């Protein structure tokens, strides 16, 4: 959730983080979830700010208002995002990773954004299973499966959680070729 | 034995290896089930005094 | 078509004002984000309609938003097949000389009957309106001996007609106004029922609502209207067709005791249980039988006879004295609109 | 195309819904079946449930004759066929699907059936759409979507 | 019924959206009733079975 604050005087709509600080004059215009729960990769900071201001009277942002008299000319509204960057996954686990009994496989994930402390966690689902047995001792954003055997085949998933809590995940199906 | 020409229920066929599934697993019939406009019984028995 | 899977899926476009049109997109008459987006849905309550009207002011802005949905529906194919074997001496040292033909015919007839039975089972399974005659809440509570038994009555058929009309299920026939021939009557049936051959004794004695005969036989209206084959009479709004081969659950009723007044009872694990008989009415355009490779016909059989001789020898039979003949087919239905099919489960007299 | 279709059908249905509601709310001769005198006292349990009875429809028309409500349909005097009947239906009455079963099994003043259905009078009567029959002097029309108070 | 629909493209392109990728369709109308004689409308209330 990202708290937005509007300063009619400068027509500035600073998008602070949940725990931000309404700048001098900037009246709390409301909050909204940047990664829209329903449609995450379909909306951007603007959409939220726009709607939050559509329901605020022109005469006084602080006072709510509707279509007849509200802040809708986004041309003037100056949006200044003072909120944490959206946790993204520039590099994600290699969709599929085929190897033979022995061949080392390395799953890699590069996360950018979120709160600085980007913690990592690896979970493993055996073939034909539902439980995601978390790989113990793996917080490295890089799992080297050296001398892999047939048992270590299956799906491997990461969970890049930021200090805040937002977590980006990626999975990779490791296939190990066995030999009599 | 290469078999199972249709794994709709997550039951991957023989020929398909890791990270692969049948491109088409069903047929898509064009004709869509559609409910008609509801029967009207009170608008007909009206009159218009134009304003 | 081939190389296209073993299931067929369609789309059902739910109308706007339906109680199944759930969507996040929704705005009230004041710009608020109301949860539902189907206005008032399929609600015939005055309060709901009045409260959720799409009132829009003269300086109309961004009020009154409504969304839409689409629902898929699936259906698959299942295979069948059976065969029989015959030694050469059986067809060569037999009193009859046409045994092969008299077995091929008696096998094909059986295959056709099997196809009919499986179609009947699928229709009796996929029923949107599964209605229980009498005072039964489940199949296990369909009895015939309690204070209130489970027998087909006039009120139950009236309720089935009401439910079918409400689901917007279309009529199949038209009412028959009278003739000039004396002792004839006027049937008023538009639906077509498909009772078994065991409910007819009970269905031929329902005392209306006022203790009058409520079974106008076919002879009373043959002059003034068409007669559908298999007909035995009409009841309220159901032109009745007797189906000789009518599937019936046996033992899916209640416990049977000595107070049994004479209703059919089968046996399931010792203690006898009552038998449940269906009254199936299937509406127009409710299902389709997806024929795979069956050109036009719903089911195409494949004969695979192999005469004993030089065409059946192998290491398993160096002498080659046995043959076989097999029939196999594909079958499956897609119930596009499972709201026309309706069933009354009830007991039948012994 | 389907989106626009659904939009238009929703608009038409909602418009008729408004008409239904307003006509119901603008009723001048309001009567209550059974021993009732208000909505809050309408009931279905006790000695006198609010069930439509032959007397209640008879009282309904008596008011509709004092209030000079003009008759709409004529009377079917009979046909030449065998099992047809005569009809005294003058006014047109609309019923929801819910109340139809209670009208089907409702007795006349002598303890018999008075719901002569559409199949009886078809040769003479120019049966209107949605008709299900006449009871005493009202020709009933079923309204597939008829509103109600919950 | 009055319908005004604007497809995505040049029509919806403005300065609050200089790409034109958001359409809309709206239907509006007027309605009312003049009840001249209310005594000719006779509603009756009851309870119907389940």
């Amino acid at each position: 959730e990202l708290k937005v604050a509007f300063n009619k005087d400068t027509y500035v709509a600073t998008v602070l983080d949940a725990s931000g600080s309404v700048p001098s004059g900037s009246v709390n215009v409301g909050t909204f979830f940047h990664p829209d729960e329903t449609y995450p990769d379909s909306y951007v900071i603007y959409h939220g700010v726009r709607e939050l201001l559509y329901k605020r009277s022109e005469v006084d942002p602080a006072q709510p208002g509707f279509w007849p008299e509200n802040i809708t000319n986004m041309q003037a509204v100056t949006i200044d995002n003072k909120a944490t960057a959206r946790l993204v996954l520039n590099t994600s686990l290699p969709r599929v990773v085929s190897t033979i009994e022995g061949g080392k496989v390395t799953l890699s994930v590069v996360a950018l954004g979120g709160k600085a402390p980007l913690k990592y966690k690896w979970e493993f689902r055996a073939p034909n299973a539902s439980t995601w047995t978390a790989v113990s001792g793996q917080t490295t954003a890089n799992l080297v499966l050296d001398n892999i055997d047939a048992d270590k085949a299956g799906e491997y998933k990461v969970t890049v959680t930021d200090a805040a809590g937002t977590s980006v995940d990626s999975t990779a199906l490791v296939a190990v070729g066995a030999y009599p | 034995m290469l078999n199972y020409n249709a794994p709709i229920d997550g039951q991957k066929s023989s020929i398909d290896g890791a990270g692969s599934d049948q491109m088409n697993t069903f047929y898509w019939l064009k004709k869509a089930i559609i409910q008609a406009r509801k029967d009207q019984y009170f608008m007909p028995l009206a009159s218009v005094t134009n304003m | 078509p081939k190389n296209m899977g073993k299931t067929i899926k369609v789309y059902e476009y739910v109308p706007l004002l339906d109680d199944r049109n759930i969507n996040d997109q929704g705005i009230d008459a004041n710009g608020a984000h109301i949860v539902n987006g189907n206005l008032y849905g399929s609600s015939k309550d005055i309060g709901t309609i009045t409260s959720k009207l799409p009132l829009l002011t003269e300086n109309g802005g961004r009020v009154n938003r409504v969304g839409f949905t689409r629902l898929s529906r699936e259906g698959s194919i299942h295979k069948f097949g059976f065969f029989y074997e015959f030694t050469q001496e059986s067809l060569d040292f037999d009193s009859d000389d046409q045994l092969k033909e008299h077995l091929s015919r008696e096998l094909m007839n059986g295959a056709v009957q099997i196809t009919e039975a499986v179609l009947q089972k699928d229709l009796l399974a996929a029923a949107g309106t599964v209605l229980y005659a009498g005072a039964a809440t489940s199949d296990a509570t369909i009895t015939g001996e309690g204070s209130t038994p489970s027998v087909i009555t006039y009120k139950n058929l009236m309720r089935l007609d009401a439910i079918l009309t409400d689901n917007r299920t279309p009529t199949q026939t038209t009412i028959i106004t009278g003739s000039r021939l004396v002792d004839t009557k006027v049937i008023g049936g538009t639906r077509v029922m498909y009772v078994g051959s065991e409910l007819v004794p009970d269905l031929k004695a329902m005392k209306d609502l006022f203790g009058n005969k409520a079974f106008i036989e076919i002879q009373h209206y043959g002059d003034a209207g068409t007669l559908m084959n298999g007909e035995i009479g009409t009841i309220d709004k159901f032109r009745i067709i007797q189906v000789p081969e009518m599937l019936h659950w046996a033992g899916a009723g209640a416990a049977a005791t000595d107070a049994n007044p004479g209703y059919r009872t089968s046996t399931v694990n010792g203690t006898e249980h009552y038998d449940v008989y269906p009254v199936l009415v299937v509406g127009d355009d409710s299902f389709t039988t997806i024929g795979f490779q069956t050109d036009g016909k719903s089911v195409k059989f494949n004969v695979m006879t192999k005469m004993p001789g030089k065409e059946t020898a192998d290491r398993n039979d160096p002498y080659g004295e046995t043959g076989f003949s097999s029939i196999k087919w594909y079958y499956g239905i897609l119930v596009k609109r499972p709201e026309r099919i309706a069933v009354m489960k009830a007991v039948a007299p012994l």
